[PDB]
RNA sequence: AGCCAGGAUGUUGGCUUAGAAGCAGCCAUCAUUUAAAGAAAGCGUAAUAGCUCACUGGUCGAGUCGGCCUGCGCGGAAGAU
């Protein structure tokens, strides 16, 4: 499960996710998994649409990830009382804004890596896309 | 040819003429008088030998039993005796299971110019060899 | 749409009576009649009937290219009529003519029976082999449908009524 | 190869080229060499199918501009975010 | 039969399978192998 | 898309080989008579088996196919006087 293995502070403020994504070109394999609508992706579905890749490759072709957790996530469990200080991370999440790459694969046939990728939209929270590297 | 009356084949390498274990009812659960096994086979095999596994058809009439034709040898089997090793395949192009060449197969694929579906010599040269090469095998002619 | 832009043959004997959407086709062998839907038009003249669209109806081509298997079918119906074909199987299976009632006892405690409709009426050589004529082809499937009904084929045994044009798959008695 | 048609922008600016694209069409950009910058308006449709094909991105384009000709080469895209479609590109008088 | 919302593994299991409409929903016939058989809803 | 049939051979491909012949397996993915034809996707299990089938040929005669940019609607959609 992806996470970071250290970070500056344990918790982190709600903030927001606005605005669009920096990440919108294939820039390392073939072909790529965009995202497309909004939200945060937990480290435990980016695991689990990870692994849906590699079973459907065997153990070719190479994969990248381009989106990390990063970002912790709190909650106050079962039967407390409001305030009282901020909840224990259970979890971390990364923020993703429509455009950003989320996987990339190459070396497989662009209409495997469709199946390949599409094997994964089952697993993500938000919308999702097939996009192809692009000359220029 | 003509239409189908119940013809293929079910038997391994001459060890057995009429076998009780290896085949069975299977062989006689038609019209095929399991005596003809021996008292044909026999009464005709001892012509060019009792010791390659042939298949052959079978032949059953609304009179008595049947007749069946063999000639040629299995492809495969043909590797086990002078070839390379004990039984085949097993383990094949993983490693290099062996080296034959285009000289030993010839021998018993251009003697086949009638059951063996080729107007070709060269085709029996590599055909033959067709069924011999999935055994994982470097042509070193 | 395709079948649509295929016109209908009337040979002789053959009328054709066309009072805007009600049609009567009638040759040697019954009077036929059918309300057309009203998206269609059924055309005269020559010796054909075309089968094209009206203005200010959607579908259309759907609805005409249905009047068009439907004319099809009374035009051959009343020269040389329709015959399907139920062959029982199973067993303790009767099948006999009592005039335009057929006798079936499919293996139940009442010998049921069975009142043919109009024209369609039919017949049996054995007691195995059933036989049906008519002229109306909606009617025909709809009196094999009863017929058959009554005893549907049993996938184990193949058993029950079928058709001619049946094929009656089966699988094994289980395993152990 | 490639002959694409254009028309000069009358506006500027986030408004006008949002209204391009909800227009339909969308902006670009001649520069290069001695002569000033050159704002056109292009039909959307056609450059998107042109530029499927590696030829475009390597080869001199004819920009046909109230029936004269400039020749470019397309320098920089913006595509857009995450649609198949595209908000703006760079050529230039090379 | 089965129900399910979501007829893009039914029409490929068999290849007997082609999916009509009938009635408010898509109904998904193959008389040919009746085990695959599926529906697409509930009622009123 | 219908439909005529063809869909023949190396070949039980050898194979941990209980019958494994495509056909519950091990792997391999050759090359044969060619318009075609896999050591084979399937009904199947005593095993061929049988027929559709992947592939072409004869026939049919102007269109077929489903992915983009999108407007609108269908399924998903069960609670208590
Ligand atoms: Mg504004
Ligand atoms: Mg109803």
């Amino acid at each position: 499960m992806l996470q970071p293995k250290r970070t500056k502070f344990r918790k982190m403020h709600k903030g927001r996710n606005r605005g669009l994504a920096q990440g919108t070109d294939v820039s390392f394999g073939s072909f790529g998994l965009k995202a497309v609508g909004r939200g945060r992706l937990t480290a435990r579905q980016i695991e689990a649409a990870r692994r849906a890749m590699t079973r459907a490759v065997k153990r070719q072709g190479k994969i990248w990830i381009r989106v990390f957790p990063d970002k912790p996530i709190t909650e106050k469990p079962l039967a407390v009382r409001m305030g009282k200080g901020k909840g224990n991370v259970e979890y971390w999440v990364a923020l993703i804004q429509p455009g950003k790459v989320l996987y990339e694969m190459d070396g497989v046939p662009e209409e495997l890596a469709r199946e390949a990728f599409k094997l994964a939209a089952a697993k993500l929270p938000i919308k999702t896309t097939f996009v192809t590297k692009t000359v220029m | 040819a003509k239409k189908v009356q119940a013809y293929v084949k079910l038997q391994v390498a001459a060890g057995m003429a009429n076998p009780s274990p290896p085949v069975g009812p299977a062989l006689g659960q038609q019209g095929v008088n399991i005596m003809e096994f021996c008292k044909a086979f026999n009464a005709k095999t001892d012509s060019i030998e009792k010791g390659l596994p042939i298949p052959v058809v079978i032949t059953v009439y609304a009179d008595r039993s049947f007749t069946f034709v063999t000639k040629t040898p299995p492809a495969a089997v043909l590797l086990k005796k002078a070839a390379g090793i004990k039984s085949g395949s097993g383990k094949p192009n993983k490693d290099k299971v062996g080296k034959i060449s285009r000289a030993q197969l010839q021998e018993i694929a251009q003697t086949k110019a009638a059951d063996m579906t080729g107007a070709d010599i060269e085709a029996m040269t590599r055909s033959i060899e067709g069924t011999a090469r999935s055994m994982g095998l470097v042509v070193e002619d | 749409s395709r079948v649509a832009k295929a016109p209908v043959v009337v040979p002789a004997g053959v009328d054709v009576k066309i009072n805007g959407q009600v049609i009567t086709i009638k040759g040697k062998n019954g009077e036929l009649t059918r309300t057309l839907n009203d998206a269609v038009e059924v055309k005269h003249a020559d010796n054909t009937l075309t089968f094209g669209p009206r203005d200010g109806y959607a579908d259309g081509w759907a609805q005409a290219g249905t009047a068009r298997a439907l004319l099809n079918s009374m035009v051959i119906g009343v020269t040389e009529g329709f015959t399907k074909k139920l062959q029982l199987v199973g067993v303790g299976y009767r099948a006999a003519v009592k005039g335009n009632v057929i006798n079936l006892s499919l293996g139940f405690s009442h010998p049921v029976d069975h009142q043919l409709p109009a024209g369609i009426t039919a017949e049996c050589p054995t007691q195995t082999e059933i036989v049906l004529k008519g002229a109306d082809k909606q009617v025909i499937g709809q009196v094999a449908a009863d017929l058959r009904a009554y005893r549907r084929p049993e996938p184990y045994k193949g058993k029950g009524v079928r058709y001619a044009d049946e094929v009656v798959r089966t699988k094994e008695a289980k395993k152990k | 190869m490639f002959t694409i048609n254009a028309e000069v922008r009358k506006e500027q600016g986030k408004g006008a080229s949002r209204r391009l694209r909800a227009a339909n069409k969308f902006p670009a950009i001649i520069y290069g060499g001695k002569e000033a910058p050159l704002a056109i308006e292009l039909d959307h449709d056609k450059v998107m199918n042109m530029q499927a094909k590696a030829e475009f991105y390597s080869e001199v384009l004819t920009i046909v501009v109230d029936g004269k000709e400039i020749k470019v080469k397309a320098q920089d895209v913006q595509r857009h975010p995450y649609k198949p479609k595209l908000q703006h590109i760079d050529f230039v008088r090379a | 039969m089965k129900v399910l919302n979501s007829l893009r593994t039914a029409k490929e299991r068999h290849p007997d399978c082609q999916i009509v409409k009938r009635k408010g929903r898509l109904y998904v016939i193959c008389k040919s192998n009746p085990r695959f058989k599926a529906v697409q809803g509930r009622k009123k």
